[PDB]
This record gives C-alpha cells, sequence and structure tokens, in this order.
C-alpha cells in the first residue's frame, strides 16, 4: 500500500476480463444508428409517443448488443491467447529449501535459447566475469552477439543456495521508454564489514526482455519492478486498426439511410400539423383531442412518434451483420486446406478479420523477391576472385531461353563430370564430407609466381572470415557438425568454404577456431560491425599474425556487401592491380546476373594498427555511446572504407517459391498490377521477372538507369546534370504513353493498361523520383499504364514510400506480400498486408494481415477467397438497406390513411424480430455462403476478378438502386394489402372482420419478408442447401411467429391471427402476386441484364453450365507443382 | 496437427444447385407465371363479378328524409346485382323522428326500404360502413383495458395508469368510479339499434331474420369474458349514459363476452372505412324482394361530415366485391407475358446469342 505495488500481467489487451462489460457498452455507442435506439427506448418509456411495449422495445437493441458483445469476447479470445500464452505458460521451481512468470523481487535462473519475460540485471554466468552474449532480434535489425560484460566484483554466486539469503528488490523512478539507456543503480550493505557500494549498472549490464539469450548459461538477475517499466509496451505493441473500402463507404450508405429517415418522419410531423388544424374532423367528438398539444406541437410530438415508428429502418443489425459475415469469411480463409502448407504446418492466418473484401478489389501487389517469391535457400557458389570466375552452373543459366535449344542436359552431366574430378583433389586435406549434394560448385581450382593461386585460397578463407554462422552441435553424425545463419544467403558462401577446405569448427570468446586446409588455425576478430538492410554490408576487422617473427602483426578488413555499394567504396588510383581487375570482375557479375544468380563481392584493404587503434577506439567509445542504435554508427563505419581493393564477387543462386503459375497465370492476367521490389540489382530482376513470367516475352522494359552515382556538398547552382536525366525521360516515355504529368485522369480509372510497358527503376534513381513535387506525379503516371515495376528496393524506406505514393495519390488497393523485417513498413503501409511464413515465426507475418506459407497461396486467398468476400458484401450491404426500406416505408404509406399519427401497423413483435429473425439470417448467409463460380473457375478464369479492380460491384449508385426498388416494393406490400381492403374492409371467407391494423399488418408483413428473402435468394449465386434451408427458415419463422404468438391471450389485440388471417383466402391471394410484383421489376432487369448486356460472370456461368470447366478437379490448384494436366 | 477440418463446410463445398438464368429456362418461367395468373385472374374475376352487394348510406335521414317514403338520393346508394334487370330502381327512405329522444343530433328512426332482385345466399352479412370516422389515430387505438376485457375487476391504476394501451382520457369520470368499458374506443361506440330482422313488405310478409349471435369470431370469447366488478365501482362511458341513464344496476352490467357488437367496435378499423358485422343470418338464403330496415338512429357522423352507412352482403371466400386481386392477377399475367414477349422478340428477331466465350475478354 505504502509503496504502491499492485500486481498485472505482462502485456494488457485493452479488454479487462472484470471490465469488459461497461468499457464494451460505451463502445457500442460511438455508433449513431446504435444510439438512435437509446433515443427511442426513452421516448419509448413516455406515453405521449403512443408506443405499445415499451419494455419489449429493447430487445432488438439488447440481443443486438449482447452479439456484439459475444462476438467481442470471443475477438478479445484469440487476441488474448497471444497475452495468455506469453504471460504464465511456464514458471520456474526457485527452490529456497537452504533457508512465464511474473514476480517482482526474483532471482530467476536463465538457461539458453529462450524469450525472457522481464528486465533482467545480469550479475554473473559461465563466462569470465560475467560475459554474456544475446541476439536481440525481435527489438531492432540486431543480428550481431552483443557482448553484455557484466561486474568483475560480485563474481562468487554460482547455485540457488547463497543467492536465495538476501530476499530484497531494489526502488526505481518511472519510465523512459528508450532502449540505450539505464539509469538506475544498485546498491547493498555488506555481511560484518562497513564497506558501502555502489556497483555502476549501465546498458552494458543489463538487457531487455523480446531479446533471444545465445551461448550463455545460468542467467542469474533480479526481475523488474511493477508497473510499466518495460520499454517495448511503449515502442511497439499499439497498432492502427484498418477497415474496408467497402466499410468505409457504408457510412455515406448509413447518411442517406438516415437522412430518408429524417425526411420520412419530417413527412409525419409536417402533415400531422396540417391534419390538426383540419376544421370538421372526428377527433372532436369521439376521440377527446389534445394527445399532447393544440396544432402545431402536437405535429412537433409526431415528428418524434415517427422516430419511434421506424425504428426497423435505423440499421440497428448493420454493423453486426457487416462483422459476422467479414468474420467468416476470414475462418473460411482460415479453414482452407488449399491454403494450407503441409510442409510447415501451417494454415493461412488472418491477424486482421475485418478486411476480406479488400482481397477482392486489389489493384497492386507489391511483393518483394528474395524471401517472398524465391525459396530463400541458397545452393550453388560461382565464386569470381582476381579477374576470373570460378564456377559451373545450368540451374538458372536457362534464364536466358530466347535465344538456345529445346533440352540441354549434355552441359549438366558436365557438372557432374568435373564434380566427380573435384571431390577428389579436394580429398587431400580435408575430413569434411566433400561428397554428393555436400559440395556446391564444380570447378577445377587451379589442379592443387603464380598469385592467383594464393588469391582464391585468400578469397575462401576471407570469406570464411567475414561470416555471422554459429555451429552447431549435429546430434546424428557429430563428427561432421554442420551450419546455422540468419542470413540464409551468408550460409550459402559459408557452407562452400567447408567443402573447398576453408571450414571452421568452433568460435571462442574473443576469436574464432578455424580449420583451414587440414590445420586447425585461430583467427582472432577482435572487432566486427552489424548488418543492416538499409548499409547492405557485413564487415569483420580479424587480426592476423606477422609472418615473420619479430614484428607488428597488421590486420584485415573484409566487408562483404553488394556490387554497387563497395564500388562506390573502392581505391581508384593505386600501384598495384586494383584497377584493371575491375572490367573483369563487374563483367563476370553481369554475365552472373542476366543468368538469375544472387550476387554478392568482398574486398579488403591491407590497413596498419597505427591507423586502426583510432578508428577501433572511435567505434568503441561509440560501442557503449548514446547512438548505439542511431544513424551515427555508419559515418564511424564510413571512414576506414573509403579506399579498398577488390578481392571479387560471389554469384550465389536462389531458386523459385514455386509462384511460377500465378504471377502472371493466374495473379496478373487476372488484371493486377504487380510490383517487385528487389533489393537486389537490374539485370538479375529483370532475368528473374521472366523466369517468374511477371514480365513476359513481347514486354516494353523501359529502364529509368540514372548513370552517374554521386553526392552533391557544393556548387552545381547554374546548371544541372544528375537530377535533370531522369526527369526528362520521363517524359520522353510519354510517347509510349502519350500523355504529360500534370492532370490525375488516371485517379478516376482504373483499368489494365493496353501495352505491356514495364518499368525497371532502380536504387538512387527511385531516391531522385520521389524526392520532390513534379517527378513523383511523372513517375506515377506511368507506373499507372504499366503492368510490372522492378527492382533494387532496398534500405525499405524506399519499398514503404512506393506502397504509399500509389495508396494515397491513387485512390486504389495495395497490398504487399512480403516476408521477414525488412517488409514490416512495406506491409503494414499497403491497404492489404499479406505476409510469409517462413521456417522461423519473422517480425512480418506478426505486422501482417494475413499469413500464408508461400507465395503460391496468395492467388487462392486473393482470386477464390477475396473475390467472393468482396461481391459477396457488395450484394449484402444494398440488400440490407433494401429489406429495412420494404419493410419500414410500409408503414410509412399506412401514414397517409391514419393521418400520419403514428399508430402502428405491425404489432410489436413484427418490428421486434424482423431485423432478428424474420429476415436477418438470408443476408447474413448470402454474405458469408456466396460464390459466383466455384474454386476452380475462380482460377480458371481470373479475369473475373477485374470487376473489383474496376469497382464495378459496389458503389453508391448500385444502394441507390438498392432503396429504390426497396421503396417500390414498400408500394407494393402496403398497397395490394390496402387495395384487397379498400373498398369494403370484408376480406374473410366468414365475413367476420380482420379490419384491424395489426391484421393488416400480417398482410404487409409476410408479403415483405417473403419476398425480401426471395430477394436474397434470387441475388445469391448457388443456392445451396444451408443458405437455401434458413432462407426457408426464415420466411417460415413469420408464419410460426404468428402461429405461437397469436395463441395466447398475452397478445392482447393480436390474438387469433393465426387462424383468422391464414384461414382467409384473400391472405394468400395477395400473398401470392404481391411477392410477384415486388419481385418482378428486379427479376425483369436482371433478366434484361444477364440476356443483353451480361457481366463476366453471367458469361463464365453459361459456360459453367456447359462442359467448359469439367475437365478441372475439385479444389483444382493451377499454382501446385504436382497437379495433373488440363 | 495444424489442419483445418476439410468437411466440405470449412471447405466451402456444399449442395447447391446454382442456378444460371439463360432465356432457355427464364422464358419459360415467365410463361409459367404469366399462364398460372391469368388463369388465378380468371378464376378470381369469375367469383368476384358474381358477389351480390347493397351499400345504402342513410346518415342524412334526419335531413334528407320526409316521414312519408322519398327516394334515396344517388349519392347515398349503392346496388351490385350481376343480373342486371332491378340496378337501376332507387331505394326509398322514410325518417320516424320520435320527438322523445331529447339528443336532436341523431335521434329517430331511419326506416330504409331496398328491393334486391337476386337472392343472397345463405350466409347474409349485415354491415355498417363508416367513412371518414378517424379510428385509426394513436391516442384512440390504444385507449382501452385488456384486464378489463378479460373480464378482471381491475382497479383504477391499472386502468389509467397501464404500460402501453391504456385507457389515459376516460380512466374514471368525476364521482369516482372507473369506466367499465374504458377508452376512447368502448365510448366511441357506434350505437345504432339494428333490427334483429329485415321485415319483408307487401308481397310477402313473413319477416327474414338476423342474428347478432356469431358477429364476431367464436375464438373471441376467450380474451372477451364477463366481468368481475361489484357493480358500485363502475360507471359507463361518458357517451355511454343514455342506454344507461342511471348508471349501472346490479343487474345491467354488459356481459361483453357475448355482447359482440362490443368486440367488434373494440377491434378499430385500419383505415378511414370501417366496416364491421353487426347483424349475420347463417341460416336462410334471403329471397328477391323488397325489405325494410329500421335503424335507430343514435351515432352522429354529421359534424365531422362523415358517411355512416349499411353493407348486405354475401361475400366469396376472397370476402367482398372487391376487384383488385382479379386486376392485379391479370396485369401478373399480362406483364410477365409482355416481358416474356419482350425478352422473346429482342432475343431472336434482334439481340445476342449464348454462342460464344469471346464475350468477356476479347
Ligand atoms: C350514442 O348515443 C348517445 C345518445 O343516444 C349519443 O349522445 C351522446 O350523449 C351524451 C349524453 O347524452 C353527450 O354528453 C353530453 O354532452 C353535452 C355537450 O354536448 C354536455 O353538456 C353534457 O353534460 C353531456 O356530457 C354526448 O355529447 C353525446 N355524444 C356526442 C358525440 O355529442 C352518442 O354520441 C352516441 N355515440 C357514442 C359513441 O356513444
Ligand atoms: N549476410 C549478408 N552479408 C553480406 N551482404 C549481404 C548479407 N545479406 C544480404 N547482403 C547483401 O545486401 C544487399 C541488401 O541486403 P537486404 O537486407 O536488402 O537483403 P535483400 O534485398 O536481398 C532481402 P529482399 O529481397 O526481401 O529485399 C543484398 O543485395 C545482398 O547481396
Ligand atoms: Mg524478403
Amino acid at each position: 500500500p505504502i509503496m504502491q505495488y499492485p500486481r498485472n500481467k505482462i502485456r494488457t489487451t485493452k479488454y479487462t476480463p472484470l471490465t469488459f462489460l461497461p468499457k464494451n457498452i460505451l463502445f457500442q455507442f460511438h455508433n449513431f444508428a446504435n444510439v438512435y435506439f437509446l433515443v427511442l427506448i426513452i421516448l419509448g418509456a413516455f406515453q405521449i409517443f403512443g408506443v405499445t411495449n415499451p419494455g419489449l422495445s429493447a430487445v432488438p437493441l439488447v440481443v443486438i448488443v449482447i452479439i456484439t458483445a459475444i462476438k467481442d469476447a470471443i475477438e478479445d479470445s484469440r487476441r488474448t491467447v497471444l497475452d495468455l500464452e506469453v504471460n504464465n505458460t511456464k514458471t520456474h521451481i526457485l527452490e529456497g529449501v537452504e533457508n512465464k512468470g511474473v514476480k517482482v523481487g526474483d532471482i530467476v535462473r536463465i538457461h539458453n535459447n529462450d524469450e525472457i519475460p522481464a528486465d533482467i540485471i545480469l550479475l554473473s554466468t559461465s563466462d569470465t566475469d560475467g560475459a554474456c552474449y544475446v541476439e536481440t532480434k525481435n527489438l531492432d535489425g540486431e543480428t550481431n552477439l552483443k557482448v553484455r560484460q557484466s561486474l568483475k566484483c560480485t563474481n562468487t554466486i554460482r547455485t540457488s543456495k547463497d543467492i536465495a539469503r538476501t530476499k530484497f528488490w531494489i526502488e526505481s523512478e518511472g519510465p523512459h521508454s528508450n532502449l540505450y539507456t539505464y539509469q538506475g543503480n544498485m546498491k547493498w550493505r555488506n555481511l560484518a564489514d562497513g564497506e558501502i557500494r555502489n556497483e555502476p549498472i549501465t546498458i552494458n549490464n543489463v538487457l531487455l526482455r523480446g531479446c533471444t539469450l545465445r551461448n550463455t548459461k545460468w542467467a542469474m538477475g533480479v526481475v523488474m519492478f511493477t508497473g510499466g517499466d518495460t520499454k517495448i509496451m511503449l515502442n511497439s505493441g499499439i497498432t492502427p486498426t484498418k477497415k474496408s473500402r467497402i466499410s468505409r463507404e457504408l457510412n455515406f450508405s448509413v447518411v442517406i439511410n438516415f437522412v430518408l429517415l429524417f425526411i420520412l418522419c419530417f413527412v409525419s410531423g409536417i402533415a400531422n400539423g396540417v391534419y390538426y388544424d383540419k376544421k370538421g374532423r372526428s377527433r372532436f367528438s369521439y376521440e377527446f383531442g389534445t394527445i399532447a398539444g393544440s396544432a402545431a406541437t402536437n405535429g412537433f410530438v409526431s415528428f418524434w412518434v415517427a422516430v419511434i415508428l421506424y425504428q426497423s429502418l435505423v440499421p440497428i443489425s448493420l454493423y453486426i451483420s457487416v462483422e459476422i459475415i467479414k468474420t467468416a469469411q476470414a475462418a473460411f480463409i482460415y479453414g482452407d486446406v488449399l491454403l494450407y502448407n503441409a510442409k510447415l504446418d501451417y494454415p493461412c492466418t488472418p491477424k486482421s478479420w475485418n478486411i476480406s473484401d479488400d482481397l477482392g478489389q486489389v489493384e497492386y501487389i507489391f511483393s518483394d523477391k528474395t524471401g517472398t517469391l524465391t525459396q530463400n535457400v541458397m545452393e550453388f557458389k560461382k565464386c569470381t576472385i582476381n579477374g576470373v570466375s570460378y564456377g559451373r552452373a545450368y540451374t538458372e543459366a536457362l534464364a536466358g531461353l530466347r535465344k538456345r535449344q529445346g533440352i540441354d542436359v549434355e552441359t549438366e552431366g558436365r557438372r557432374e563430370k568435373a564434380e566427380i574430378a573435384k571431390d577428389r583433389d579436394t580429398m587431400i586435406d580435408e575430413l569434411r564430407a566433400l561428397s554428393g549434394n555436400s559440395q556446391f560448385y564444380p570447378e577445377e581450382v587451379t589442379f592443387v609466381g603464380e598469385v592467383q593461386q594464393r588469391c582464391c585460397e585468400h578469397f575462401m578463407l576471407a570469406l570464411a572470415l567475414c561470416h555471422s554462422v554459429l555451429v552447431e552441435a549435429n546430434p546424428d553424425n557429430p563428427k561432421k557438425l554442420d551450419l546455422k545463419a540468419q542470413s540464409p544467403d551468408e550460409a550459402a558462401l559459408v557452407a562452400t568454404a567447408r567443402d573447398v577446405g576453408f571450414s571452421f569448427v568452433g568460435k571462442t570468446k574473443k576469436g574464432l577456431i578455424i580449420e583451414m586446409q587440414g590445420i586447425q588455425k585461430e583467427f582472432e576478430i577482435l572487432n566486427i560491425l552489424e548488418f543492416n538492410s538499409s548499409r547492405k554490408r557485413m564487415s569483420c576487422i580479424v587480426k592476423i599474425p606477422g609472418l615473420n617473427p619479430g614484428d607488428e602483426p597488421r590486420a584485415l578488413l573484409i566487408c562483404k556487401g553488394a556490387d554497387s555499394i563497395i564500388y562506390s567504396r573502392l581505391s581508384r588510383q593505386s600501384g598495384s592491380n586494383s584497377e584493371a581487375i575491375l572490367e573483369k570482375t563487374a563483367l563476370h557479375l553481369e554475365q552472373y546476373a542476366t543468368e538469375g544468380l544472387r550476387t554478392l563481392c568482398i574486398a579488403q584493404r591491407e590497413l596498419s594498427w597505427s591507423e586502426y587503434e583510432k578508428w577501433n577506439e572511435k567505434y568503441d567509445i561509440a560501442a557503449a555511446s548514446l547512438a548505439n542504435r542511431e544513424d551515427e554508427l555508419e559515418v564511424v563505419a564510413d571512414s576506414i572504407e573509403r579506399e579498398l581493393i577488390l578481392l571479387g564477387g560471389t554469384a550465389i543462386e536462389d531458386r523459385l517459391q514455386d509462384g511460377v503459375p500465378d504471377c502472371i497465370e493466374l495473379l496478373a492476367e487476372a488484371g493486377i498490377k504487380l510490383w517487385v521490389l528487389t533489393g537486389d540489382k537490374v539485370e538479375t530482376a529483370i532475368n528473374i521477372g521472366f523466369s517468374c513470367n511477371l514480365l513476359n516475352n513481347e514486354m516494353e522494359l523501359l529502364v529509368i538507369k540514372t548513370t552517374g552515382d554521386d553526392v552533391k556538398e557544393f556548387g552545381s547552382e547554374p546548371s544541372e546534370i544528375v537530377d535533370a536525366l531522369l526527369s526528362k525521360y520521363l517524359k520522353e516515355y510519354f510517347n509510349l504513353t502519350g500523355s504529360e504529368e500534370e492532370i490525375f485522369e488516371a485517379k478516376k480509372d482504373h483499368e489494365f493498361p493496353k501495352g505491356n510497358y514495364a518499368i525497371v527503376i532502380d536504387g538512387d534513381a527511385l531516391k531522385l523520383a520521389l524526392y520532390g513535387e513534379d517527378i513523383r506525379r511523372k513517375f506515377l503516371l506511368l507506373c499507372k499504364n504499366c503492368r510490372a515495376v522492378l527492382c533494387c528496393r532496398v534500405s525499405p524506406s524506399q519499398k514503404a514510400a512506393v506502397v504509399k505514393l500509389v495508396k494515397d495519390s491513387l485512390d486504389v488497393m495495395t497490398l504487399a506480400i512480403g516476408d521477414g523485417s525488412n517488409d514490416v513498413a512495406m506491409i503494414q503501409s499497403a491497404d492489404v498486408g499479406i505476409g510469409i511464413a517462413g521456417e522461423e515465426g519473422r517480425q512480418a507475418v506478426m505486422c501482417s494481415d494475413y499469413a500464408i506459407g508461400q507465395f503460391r497461396y496468395l492467388a487462392r486467398l486473393v482470386l477464390v477467397h477475396g473475390r467472393w468476400s468482396y461481391k459477396r458484401l457488395a450484394e449484402m450491404i444494398p440488400e440490407f438497406f433494401y429489406k429495412n426500406m420494404i419493410f419500414a416505408l410500409a408503414l410509412f404509406w399506412y401514414g397517409i390513411y391514419n393521418d400520419f399519427d403514428g399508430s402502428y401497423l405491425y404489432e410489436y413483435t413484427y418490428m421486434m424480430f424482423y431485423n432478428l429473425a424474420f429476415t436477418s439470417l438470408p443476408v447474413i448467409f448470402l454474405g458469408i455462403l456466396d460464390q459466383d463460380v466455384n474454386d476452380t473457375i475462380s482460377l480458371v478464369v481470373p479475369q473475373l476478378y477485374r470487376v473489383g479492380i474496376l469497382r464495378k460491384e459496389w458503389n453508391q449508385r448500385k444502394f441507390l438502386w438498392y432503396m429504390l426498388d426497396g421503396l417500390y416494393q414498400s408500394i407494393i406490400c402496403f398497397f395490394f394489402p390496402y387495395l384487397v381492403y379498400h373498398k369494403n374492409m370484408i376480406v374473410t371467407s366468414n365475413g367476420l372482420g380482420l379490419d384491424h391494423r395489426y391484421f393488416v399488418g400480417v398482410y404487409v408483413t409476410t408479403i415483405a419478408v417473403i419476398s425480401c428473402n426471395t430477394y436474397v435468394l434470387l441475388h445469391q449465386y448457388r443456392w445451396d442447401w444451408f443458405s437455401g434451408l434458413f432462407i426457408a427458415l426464415s420466411c417460415l419463422v413469420v408464419f410460426a411467429w404468428t402461429g405461437i404468438w397469436s395463441s395466447a391471450i398475452a397478445s392482447r389485440e393480436f390474438f387469433k391471427a393465426a387462424a383468422r388471417i391464414y384461414g382467409a383466402p384473400s391472405f394468400w391471394a395477395v400473398f401470392f402476386v404481391a411477392v410477384l410484383f415486388c419481385l418482378l421489376p428486379r427479376f425483369t432487369y436482371d433478366s434484361f441484364q444477364k440476356f443483353f448486356y451480361p457481366t463476366d460472370v453471367e458469361i463464365v456461368r453459361e459456360m459453367w453450365q456447359h462442359g467448359h470447366f469439367d475437365h478441372y478437379p475439385p479444389g483444382y490448384d493451377p499454382t501446385d507443382p504436382n497437379r495433373p494436366k488440363v | 496437427n495444424r489442419r483445418p477440418k476439410e468437411d466440405a463446410f470449412t471447405q466451402q463445398r456444399l449442395a447447391a444447385i446454382n442456378p444460371v438464368l439463360t432465356p432457355r429456362t427464364v422464358l419459360p418461367l415467365y410463361l409459367l407465371i404469366a399462364v398460372v395468373f391469368v388463369i388465378v385472374g380468371g378464376c378470381i374475376l369469375a367469383q368476384n363479378s358474381k358477389v351480390d352487394e347493397v351499400t345504402i348510406y342513410y346518415q342524412d335521414c334526419m335531413t334528407n328524409a320526409t316521414s312519408s317514403w322519398s327516394d334515396i338520393p344517388s349519392e347515398h346508394w349503392q346496388f351490385v346485382f350481376h343480373k342486371y334487370k332491378t340496378y337501376n330502381t332507387a331505394p326509398q327512405w322514410r325518417f320516424v323522428d320520435d320527438e322523445s329522444d331529447d339528443f336532436t343530433k341523431q335521434r329517430g328512426t331511419c326506416q330504409i326500404r331496398f328491393t334486391t332482385p337476386s337472392d343472397m345466399k345463405n350466409n347474409v352479412y349485415l354491415n355498417y360502413v363508416l367513412e371518414k370516422f378517424a379510428a385509426n389515430h394513436r391516442r384512440y387505438v390504444l385507449s382501452f383495458s385488456e384486464d378489463q376485457i378479460r373480464g378482471e375487476d381491475a382497479s383504477y391504476e391499472t386502468v389509467h395508469d397501464a404500460t402501453g394501451i391504456n385507457c389515459k382520457p376516460l380512466s374514471k369520470n368525476a364521482d369516482g368510479k372507473i369506466y367499465y368499458p374504458c377508452g376512447l374506443i368502448a365510448n366511441s361506440m357506434f350505437n345504432d339499434t339494428f333490427p334483429l330482422q329485415l321485415t319483408n313488405v307487401g308481397d310477402t310478409s313473413n319477416n327474414y331474420s338476423l342474428t347478432n349471435k356469431g358477429i364476431n369470431w367464436e375464438s373471441d370469447k376467450k380474451r372477451y369474458k364477463k366481468t368481475k366488478y361489484n357493480y358500485t365501482q363502475i360507471a359507463p362511458p361518458p357517451y355511454w349514459e343514455k342506454m344507461y341513464p342511471d348508471g349501472y344496476n346490479e343487474t345491467n352490467i354488459p356481459d361483453i363476452q357475448d355482447w359482440e357488437e362490443f368486440q367488434n367496435w373494440m377491434r378499430p378499423g385500419a383505415f378511414d372505412k370501417i366496416t364491421k358485422l353487426i347483424r349475420i343470418n347463417k341460416n336462410d338464403t334471403l329471397p328477391a324482394g323488397e325489405y325494410q330496415l329500421d335503424i335507430g338512429l343514435h351515432w352522429p357522423v354529421l359534424e365531422f361530415n362523415g358517411k355512416k352507412g349499411i353493407y348486405l352482403t354475401h361475400g366469396s371466400h376472397l370476402g367482398g366485391r372487391n376487384p383488385f386481386l382479379g386486376i392485379v392477377y391479370l396485369i401478373g399475367g399480362c406483364i410477365c407475358a409482355a416481358m416474356a414477349l419482350i425478352l422473346l422478340t429482342f432475343w431472336l428477331f434482334g439481340g445476342r446469342k449464348i454462342a460464344d466465350a469471346s464475350s468477356l475478354s476479347w
């Protein structure tokens, strides 16, 4: 109580199970149609508005509020299990006999390879004075082993038998929400000695919550203090939700419904004001006048009578209808076994259950290349060193298949013929595998002057030295241990140095254990820098000994990066052979990009410690400083790489994620304009765009291709070269599309463009193309008339600004499928948010909207599940405003005949159960279980998707035609009961009298229920048995209710309306013909449409009655690699 | 494992019939709906044209009728006899003023003398028609007591302040007694004492009986039950105090269970035309002849310029002579044939044909 400690769970979910109910209620009444019932129920209690059953007037509100609550509780259920699994799934033993779980003041023992759900303060470990190593993976892009050197003073504890003799937790101040700082200091009192001590606790002594511990054991420490002292709860976790276009254009359809609802109340007000200043009327003699007021205040009260009278025109079950349907459309996305990855055991997981119809109307898909479109397992090596290339492959040398013959296996046998001549002469001094599918590149390396023979051997060691690969104890056959890398391209270079003889056995504390050419050296790596996605660089500064004894041993600098970064970091003038190799080695990588091989480069400068010991300390002072998570590290790590001598580059392969048969063969001949956002280079993305068929033959490849790359700092004020050149051919590529920059005519023109015209903008040319105005609008008009935009979108701001340039400047749906932490800006910025689940759970999946095991499933997710859920919901919503229109205006048309005094036509249990039981379920099941064509035909004809691209189904034009059709059928469902009464008011076979207004209300309701649900049935494709049963059951509940409610005496005036109205043939006479004239003008307009101006999906369904799709198997998946032929 | 249930409902593959509206299927359907509804449009008017009705409005007996027999003017009487043999002959009407009612707004006895050429069949319904009476307003239609309808001796609190339906302007009178049929509806009861017979005149002088039993539904006696009031806490409604001049005795409380004119009036009409049964004769065919109907005028309609009438009918199973259902089923059959004639002559002699798959993206 004094020191203010309440107990709490780890991460909140903003729906606490004790305080869930009052905050859910006030959340329900931000809906204006929902709070419109709080008006008409409190005005229901006052008797002057003439509403019978005011206590039952709450029933179509409380039922909707509870169903929106148990939907919110179910939507809390799969939400809170993320916080419940991290909260208390595990608890350590904490044995204190010698005197994942949360307890303030605990002394917890933490092993290797686990998440720490607390702020532990390190004291000691198995290493020298508490040298802790950590993989901080989900906080930042930290791929190093971040050293956490603990205290060198209190290294006396090993077991929980001496540290559990003291029970104390420390006091700290409020949170600061920053990573690199810790302003806490712990003080302790020694036993039997008067020595005070303040242990200096800095960021080097502690580590945060959401990181991963590696290689250290018995991590001992103290759990944090309660509150919000963990620095991840505010940096990440609070995410803005999104809703669809249809769920955003619904709020204009609700306003048109309320503008009509207040026109009808206004006509009810002024035409009952005109009634009460009529002179000779029956309200003087028999009816004793002045219900509330004398003249116009009597008509003002009758305004608010109509507010309560038109309580079924207000859409109360609209938003629970759109949210049950979007949830069930995503539970079928989840429950599809063809969207299921069997090899990874991973169903398609919607992280957003409310944007399924966005998957039906997308026009731009911004995939990245290597993680998503390709397997990201890299096999081949293809080394290039010192101006000559070492490797032979034919896996993707078929990329240039435009000029070569049909079957070419004679070169594939020459790989194996040179491979069996390669495992013999390399097994002279090596005890690794060196076998079939163990060694990777077939190339005779010099048949082991002659500096080249060392320079290839110097390359493979320095390649093996510049690595982020930790060895792993292989449990089966532990004599041959394997390799693990967070970067799988970086593993293939290391797995192949193990094959040429420059393997490495392990890794010590300061240095490294390495087995080079049989002998087992120990290269000592004193310093290393990290890998960021923006920098494109991984570099080591490993120390080597001097060759002659009695010297100062110099060091090396091996930077591994791309073929465009370190060529901008390379020494131009030199007295060595560092210049003449460049026109050789860049010629090889042009040959090794056009055969689709992922490229790297490795350079090396011969530094001395006279220039290095300052840059080491400049990095070491900036290693525990404030800018350890800022951009000031790269400028520290740039000065010593001003000049470099290039060793060579590597050209590993990356085979596709078998997303060839979708990427145009389903998913861009759908109509969607795809957009690769590689981060790899220009030539290797064109010749991978042909391989994944994204850009095809007969496609104009207009490439932006800035020629010179340099930074400006002074001068160049009267002229401009490096920015003026890429502006001018954006004009010159506007003869292909003969237009200009100035206007956005394309914003109101969504269309798959005639003329192919792919765009291959890259890298620095993109930065200049999105820097300022008049080049963004000029680039984006070229990007509307294209079909494919390609490459070098490195440093994910380029991927995130491009998806936001198209999303904002064109009101259009964007998708941006991806994987890895370089897409959490691309995925979150796009409209839809698909992510790819890899071998481990990555940051893109958790920040996604859907999550599929491969890119292969995007075709079925977009073309089947999305295209359905678009046309399901784009039909459902005009049907929902229809169903309230036919019913709630047929007691407006009764207002003519009671002089708008607002006497109820519908008994009020037909206004209760209309939006709940009588016609709620057909519109729900049209939204959940409607398929225009099958799931196979959705993939056989993917051009059906263009109706969402064109936005041709949901628009406010259709909504007005469904109100006006509902307003027409309201005239039919009232005046057809009216004109069987209007002549002489005797409609019974036995003359006994059904003249009561509730009995005319059954005439009006039963016409308006059956003609509503048959209107839903006539507008659904595929009359299935399940929605067909509940269209029949919703039509036969309006008879079942009056059978059992008008057989109790509790139905006061409505006492036996079953036996009197259904025993009357004039009911059934007008029921069978005022369902005709309700449905006939729409079924005429639909039949005239489906004959003379049919849409594409009637043309496809007319092919479906014929045998145009019987060839295809049920559950056809044309992007599955193992499938039969058509 | 974590693999979804392949049970053909989560797989979205249910047993659908999946209709495609080709002209070889919908043009039979328009032909079927048209040829059904012209038969139903034929069979209804074959039943509806044969319905005979007599509609005599008598609101002007106290002014436009002498003590001797004058004809009803053309506005008030409406005759329908499909055997067009005596359709132009006017009925006649006198008025016996009686000079003693002292109400002078609607008093006396309007004696209406009509002649029917065709014999109406064995169920003859005598209705009273009320035009321009406004029985459908908000405070009016909610003014009664269901517990007084169900014969419960309801107190003042359960008739005045009841939720929803309660008798608000007419709960109790000045001296503290509640009204037993409280409310504007039961107060507004159509008075006019229709006779228990149609006295045949001249040719036969044997009177055609008319019962007031069986006027409402027989099952309506389950909610209208005999009251349990002790005759000292109730009073008649303020417009019933001429038919009960001294309040209620210990013996003259109306049993509303068998008083079916009350049970028809407590069912307020939906529109501005009220037609309620008041006299039935299920037993006897009404022969062709001149009949006299003696209406004790007590219900005033002239202050709201409204009409007050008589509807003598043997309605069909559809009830009454209303040509609406026959005209609509013909219009329903003539539109479904014309829309078939449009969607076939625009389909063959011009239009399009389902011959290609090159109509979507060509
Ligand atoms: C049914 O018949 C009665 C008479 O047969 C109709 O007359 C109603 O008679 C009562 C009492 O005789 C009238 O109340 C009186 O009103 C005057 C003012 O006009 C007032 O000064 C007296 O103190 C007394 O309250 C009543 O006004 C009169 N009805 C009408 C409409 O004027 C009666 O109208 C017939 N209809 C119904 C629905 O009962
Ligand atoms: N571990 C590593 N060491 C050295 N260089 C690396 C590396 N991983 C990637 N690179 C190089 O850095 C460049 C940019 O790396 P980045 O982080 O963008 O990977 P990427 O672009 O291939 C993933 P994506 O395809 O999803 O954009 C790549 O061209 C690659 O050649
Ligand atoms: Mg990736």
